[PDB]
């Protein structure tokens, strides 16, 4: 992270010990559970391209996952190298982006510089591409296999919905569906209501 | 909270999650023995009309007790209010508070912090506390059998 | 958590681990009883809409309770843009989808100031009201004082549900039991609760 060091030196902060540890225990306890990427794009708010590696890096498990988040962040370097040439300190090729070819003081001043060139916040968004596609993989079921029980809950019903949609998807199409597969009760009375009905119009109805 | 900077000015602190907690447990697990008062007294300490009211309305159970904290805390308004009315001039100095002003419902967080922090300080956090106590201290032995 | 004591420029520090986790939990533990609202509201001081994305974005259970509230601050972002047609924030830079951290810093700090953290908490604020109403499990018509009942419980129970329906004490005295209702008659209006409690006790 930046702070203003003795006049204002613009200097690498450390990273806490207590967001580390808990950045460790979501990983350990929720496996990768849709909630666990707000909760990583949260803990390295403000991170160097250097501090976002460390936090990876201290996962403890989970194989070629992060190889595969390695494939993703690669293909977005090459992509980063055809969109940035030499142009018309340094222009920061993928690599750099990355924490892999640049040095902690450049990216220091990329990030510090007037403009910024936000290596950090570009680099963020890659790793966060990558765990997007992991979570995606890793979803357990289907959104078609979340149907109403016969004697489930409506509201029950549309938390385990919501839920696989979260970890299936990171419209229309959904809430068509959400109708659809309500047991024949309540679906009764959503298709009653009529188009445009919001979410809690559904849940208060077969409430 | 109100809290001294490295610099000793009075400045607004954000109420912790470790106080908000503890005071919330507190209430769940002593129920309204005794020894929630000064329990309360410790945690409040610095606390703004606004921080006081957070308290009170993180407790979920015992609303019949809460609800009784709140007919002590319009009483104590309307009995302030007799005694100190407001006295259209703010050259740095600001309004005299009255008892909604106190209790935080009429009063925004900035002029709390105002009051609190003015030389010299007009203690809004300490008289709505007063307040709070003195509704506590009712609920207390009405819930001693 | 904002704040400017910092140096050059205004520090937004990262919200701490133990706001994101007490929050989450609270959710998990909670369901939707009415104090997640104060709890909500005093978890985010100062908060910018960051800030408050990222405690909503953490919730990993109660999935519908969100879509919901993520419904109902749609609605107050088209709300929004429609009472002022503009930088100028919008609705959906108000909810931290389409502004920067910078941006958002920037409207804050502003002199005169654009509250935007503050806006867009009362959003989600409003949104959460209505989850908390449609989570309520009793209609304040369905309590009455039982039998056996201590009045203390009934009125606990009462100012519960009442607390749900985020009206009239004379429901209160209404369904009260015979004999406690015959000395609450008596006591009038204007008796206090602590009164009334007394007198039943």
């Amino acid at each position: 992270p930046i702070v203003q060091n003795l006049q204002g030196q613009m200097v690498h902060q450390a990273i806490s010990p207590r967001t580390l540890n808990a950045w460790v225990k979501v990983v350990e306890e929720k496996a990768f559970s849709p909630e666990v990427i707000p909760m990583f794009s949260c803990l390295s708010e403000g991170a160097t391209p250097q501090d976002l590696n460390e936090m990876l890096n201290t996962v403890g498990g989970h194989q070629a996952a992060m190889q595969m988040l390695k494939e993703t962040i690669n293909e977005e370097a090459a992509e980063w190298d055809r969109l940035h040439p030499v142009h018309a300190m340094r222009e920061p090729r993928g690599s750099d982006i990355a924490g892999t070819t640049s040095t902690l003081q450049e990216q220091i001043g990329w990030m510090t510089h007037n403009p910024p060139i936000p290596v950090g916040e570009i680099y963020k968004r890659w790793i966060i591409l990558g765990l997007n596609k992991i979570v995606r993989m890793y979803s357990p079921t289907s959104i078609l296999d979340i149907r109403q029980g016969p004697k489930e809950p409506f509201r029950d019903y549309v938390d385990r919905f919501y839920k696989t949609l979260r970890a299936e998807q990171a419209n229309a199409a959904t809430e068509t569906l959400l109708v659809q597969n309500a047991n024949p009760d309540c679906k009764t009375i959503l298709k009653a209501l009529g188009p445009g009905a919001t979410l809690e119009e559904m849940m208060t109805a077969c409430q | 909270p109100i809290v001294q900077n490295l610099q000793g000015q009075m400045v607004h602190q954000c109420i912790s999650p470790r106080t908000l907690n503890a005071w919330v447990k507190v209430v769940e697990e002593k129920a309204f023995s005794p020894e929630v008062i000064p329990m309360f007294s410790e945690l409040s300490e610095g606390a703004t009309p606004q921080d006081l009211n957070t308290m009170l309305n993180t407790v979920g159970g015992h609303q019949a007790a809460m609800q009784m904290l709140k007919e002590t805390i319009n009483e104590e308004a309307a009995e302030w209010d007799r005694l100190h009315p407001v006295h259209p001039i703010a050259p740095g100095q600001m309004r005299e508070p009255r008892g909604s002003d106190i209790a935080g419902t009429t009063s925004t967080l900035q002029e709390q912090i105002g009051w609190m922090t003015h030389n010299p300080p007009i203690p809004v956090g300490e008289i709505y506390k007063r307040w709070i106590i003195l509704g506590l201290n009712k609920i207390v032995r009405m819930y001693s059998k």
